[PDB]
């Protein structure tokens, strides 16, 4: 969706690379 | 003379004002030295219930009732049992069972709350303790009873974002 | 099993010497809407359905058998102490409710005495005769000082004369016929009562009628040896059971 | 053609509706909130008030600070009837302000682009920060970061001849040596709030309602403190951005 | 089908020239309890869920394009006019609600002019700069006189200086991006709007934040030939959609 | 509500127990012993007493040493009725101490964070060490490491014009050249003991019970010796940390 | 469990990267 176009795009785990989305309810 | 005790005292009277009053706020000072606060100062935010534990150490022959309450912000801190009674409260009756666990509910606009007095919204409400009825007893009994006061994180409770506290030096 | 707790919204009573909850007329206010009102009722207001805990009185060795204090309802909670309940009540023509009450009072194993705590429908709460009109004074206000019994409970006339009796007569020798419990210093520090909704009509024009009264009366005088804690209060936790409101309007200025 | 604006909305047409014509639309993605804001932009710069060997201290100089607030919105040493209190950490301001007599530069720091164009009431995202050296000398620098609301712990050096800023469990960075000149990294949406105000917060920041109206509390991504021998340009980047409740953009001057 | 009625508790709006109900963000306040609060919320208070109808303003030929009035929420209904809703609101730390509004204003087929009626989140309601503190005045009070537009809508600074702009800036040329409707004298005498709950947090510390604002602004100036009824008011019926209250306490003295 | 502290414990409630309310708990992991201590923190610094071309020799200077003890706990040249013996390798001390008149800096080295907050009696883990240059000159440096209890072998240069520290089979590091400025690495829990004392060891360190009470033997992760032209800040990091038998944290001063 | 969030996280064998856990009994 955003301005990111790299295939090997993992290296750092997802949960580290980004804030964790979680729904209150 | 401003020196600390693991407790507070009550007697055969109904003090027009409150017996003790804890400010629900990890940063808060009467907790300065509890494990709860000691851990909390290493984290940026919290969520959930705080549990205030009271233990009656006066004589077996002594009786009486207390009114423990939690007041959320918006209308200022309570100045009378009557007002306090309008917020979240519970009556504590002395008897065979020595203690009482009072829960300061996590009532808030935001999913989380900052753990520290870093700038100033200062607090998240107050916990106030009042006499409902006087401590009553017989002749031959110490008229002033001591109530141990402990605090801890309740069940719901959590902390997050590990950080460093403003450095300090023990006295 | 003498240890008990009762919760109501953000409030909770608690006792270690209970003797159970006496439920008057063997039943409770269910919160039904009144068949006499066309408008959909306002009900189930959590903020209004809790225990309002207040001061009743100071019990002393001076008070004698059958001295008492009268607490009118809803009136006593119609103002400030009634929080959201009183606030909502003040803005409605009609209210229909039951009551759940806990009266508190502790002493010691070395103290003696006993109280009659009860609830009565249509019980006289008038304070005195209003000089001029030939009517009572402050019917709807709670007694702020113990009331002496009548040697001959013939009630109170307003015509400034005496003789025979008045319809507001209340014969204490029989007060135990009302839903009640006894608070006995050697047995318990609390009493728990509950009453349904009763009245001359399906719902009430509260503004002008105190249909229920909470009465605390002395049976056997308070007693204690010198040295024993002399200061003894009587407080109470009062809760409106399933209040139902009708006829919303601008606010009645109890104030 | 014919319609009625009154009802809150109208037919959103293309040529083919009123005329013997047609839809000329082509596929195209570059107009997406996320993609669009997902590029780097300068908000201010950092200037060291002191060595890599000493105790750090708030320091201003010609509008430059040794510490900065991570927010798109305008910020600076706290303002006062008597002038901005420069012995302190920057905070969120309610307006942009000229460094001096002429319009530029600015006394305040901020994402001017984002301000001139934030078509929305609330937003949220993670923040990617880049700190680039403005000078050419072999660099020796330390950078400290902290989440919104955390203690500044701007205390004294515990260990002599070393950087006080480095003395923390908080996320800190150590850069030194020829060719080693830029610091890059990303931090999480760390605010106590569910979403952030893109522009204005129509309420008081204190329970007494006497102070800082229009500014929401902890409405930022924390902050940066620097120390060492090198000044740096600081840019931010909106990561996995999300926006809500559309609103008007900054006014543009009508041609004389 | 331009004839419509809307009921809410013991209240009901009615119109013969409607152009429909514009529902902002394409959705409404469902009255869910806030995941951020542990205490069971007080909700569904019929007495509080109705239309409170009040006066907005007097529209005259003098007012020009983009002159406007700002109405803050819940604040404007937090006091007396808010009846049971305001009364309950004053006794709770937190409130979370949506709004359903009807703005009324009639003239004639011989009158000309048009209004922009809309609702915006986090819209500046400050009146003036408080001499001394460097802060606004009466943020939470409704405009009692039409507000002149800014030729260059750059907002309001409190530092007593000028230059660039303030975060409270509001560019009227784009006001139609907010959920709204247009009240056009030749077409309709009413507008109907509705908005969900939005905010920087799951629920609100209302006491200190007016998260929503109802704005009425002039688009094309009022006009009428001599002899034509010159007196034209603008009123409004405001209703709280599914208000939900948390953190019950002693009462905040709005007064 | 009602309970009894006497028995050693009590009901651990949430709002829903005593009132018409409920559990507001959200998932969350950041409060874990392992994760929490798994971040870098400075304990001291290293200053070379001599060139990269000479024979190494213990050397102190304004509280700075050319050698350091790998432990969170306080350390320094061994103390003596007549003052700390600076011609020797640092050892574990039983208290923290001001470098001079005012509180800071400190004469002793240690993980101040870990001391102010170690809610436990014993711990263990591997130790990740980082050695960062404090200066900007092309670096020429050698670093020697050794496990707790190993011979210091602080002997003479065998090969002229080269670093004595480099003359060993032990793990040593050689750093030199423009842009080459930091050393990073990890060592194993290398102690003879099963677990380490987080704070205090209620016993004597010698069979004769006459010496060093409160300090457990070989209760550290070995040590570092340095030589060459560059001073460096030294930080440690708790790897796969484990703690046991909870205990009280460092006291915090009650507000006047 | 700890503060490590990298996928390709092996390179150096486990037994080299960490002290070897072994139980006396």
């Amino acid at each position: 969706s955003g301005n990111e176009g790299v295939i090997i795009n993992n290296f750092y785990s997802n949960q580290y690379q980004n804030s964790i989305d979680l729904s209150a309810s | 003379n401003n020196k600390r005790y693991p407790y507070f005292s009550a007697t055969n009277s109904v003090p027009t004002t409150s017996l003790v009053d804890y400010q629900v706020a990890l940063s808060c000072s009467c907790m300065c030295n509890s494990m709860l606060a000691a851990v909390a100062r290493n984290f940026n935010q919290y969520r959930g219930s705080l549990n205030f534990l009271f233990v009656f150490t006066g004589a077996a022959m002594v009786k009486g009732k207390f009114l423990i309450a939690y007041t959320p912000p918006g209308a200022g801190k309570p100045t009378t049992r009557d007002q306090a009674m309008q917020a979240t409260y519970a009556i504590w009756d002395l008897g065979l069972n020595s203690s009482f666990v009072f829960t300061a509910p996590f009532i808030s606009p935001t999913h989380y709350r900052q753990t520290s007095y870093t700038s100033a919204a200062s607090v998240d409400g107050w916990v106030t303790v009042w006499q409902l009825t006087p401590l009553t007893y017989p002749s031959g009994t110490p008229v002033n009873s001591d109530i141990l006061t402990l605090v801890s994180a309740g069940d719901d409770f959590t902390l997050r974002m590990p950080i460093s506290p403003t450095k300090w030096v023990p006295q | 099993d003498r240890v008990a707790s009762d919760k109501a919204g953000n409030s909770a009573t608690n006792t270690q010497s209970t003797v159970g909850r006496l439920c008057g007329y063997g039943e409770a206010h269910h919160g039904e809407h009144p068949a006499s009102c066309a408008d959909t009722a306002t009900d189930k207001v959590l903020a209004a359905e809790r225990y309002y805990t207040i001061d009743l009185a100071s019990w002393t060795t001076t008070q004698e058998a059958f001295s008492h204090i009268r607490i009118p309802l809803p009136h006593v909670l119609a103002g400030e102490d009634g929080g959201v309940f009183g606030a909502t009540l003040r803005r409605h023509y009609l209210c229909k409710t039951g009551w759940r009450v806990q009266v508190q009072c502790n002493a010691s194993q070395f103290h003696a005495g006993s109280l009659l705590v009860f609830m009565a429908p249509e019980f006289y709460t008038g304070k005195g005769t209003k000089t001029g009109d030939m009517e009572p004074t402050d019917p709807f206000t709670m007694d702020t000082t113990w009331r002496a019994p009548q040697g001959a409970p013939t009630g109170y006339r307003y015509d400034s004369r005496t003789g025979f009796f008045a319809m507001n007569h209340q014969n204490q020798w029989q007060w135990t016929v009302y839903p009640h419990q006894i608070l006995n210093l050697r047995t318990n520090t609390t009493v728990d009562l509950e009453v349904p909704y009763v009245n001359i009509a399906p719902t009430s024009s509260w503004t002008q009628h105190a249909n229920w009264t909470l009465v605390v009366a002395v049976f056997s005088p308070l007693q204690y040896a010198s040295g024993s804690s002399s200061d003894v209060q009587i407080t109470a936790s009062i809760q409106p059971v399933n209040p139902v409101f009708n006829g919303l309007r601008h606010e009645t200025v109890i104030a | 053609g014919s319609d009625n604006a009154e009802k809150g909305k109208v037919s959103n047409d293309d040529a083919s509706v009123d005329f013997v014509a047609e839809p000329v639309k082509l596929p195209e993605n570059q107009t997406r909130v996320a993609f669009f804001y997902d590029r780097a932009v300068p908000i201010g710069m950092l200037r060291p008030g002191q060595n890599i060997e000493s105790t750090f201290v708030y320091q201003e100089n010609d509008l430059r600070l040794n510490c900065l607030l991570l927010t798109p919105l305008p910020s600076f040493c706290p303002d006062s009837t008597s002038g901005p209190v420069k012995t302190k950490a920057p905070v969120q301001w309610r307006w942009v302000r000229s460094g001096g007599t002429t319009n530029f530069p600015l006394m305040t720091k901020q994402d001017y682009a984002f301000l001139c164009f934030s078509p929305f009431t609330y937003y949220k995202c993670d923040l990617e920060v880049t700190v680039s050296a403005l000078g050419t000398d072999t660099v020796a620098s330390v950078l400290r970061w902290a989440p919104t609301g955390a203690p500044a712990d701007v205390t004294d050096q515990l260990i002599g001849y070393t950087p006080s800023l480095g003395e923390t469990r908080n996320p800190h960075m150590w850069l030194v040596g020829a060719g080693n000149t830029q610091i890059s990294f990303v931090v999480p949406y760390n605010s106590p709030l569910s979403v952030l105000p893109a522009a204005w917060f129509n309420g008081w920041s204190d329970f007494g309602n006497t102070k800082d109206f229009g500014v929401a509390p902890n409405a930022d991504f924390g902050r940066l403190w620097i120390q060492g021998n090198t000044s740096a340009s600081v840019r931010i980047r909106y990561k996995k951005m999300k926006v809500f409740c559309p609103r008007p953009t900054l006014f543009f001057p009508w041609p004389v």
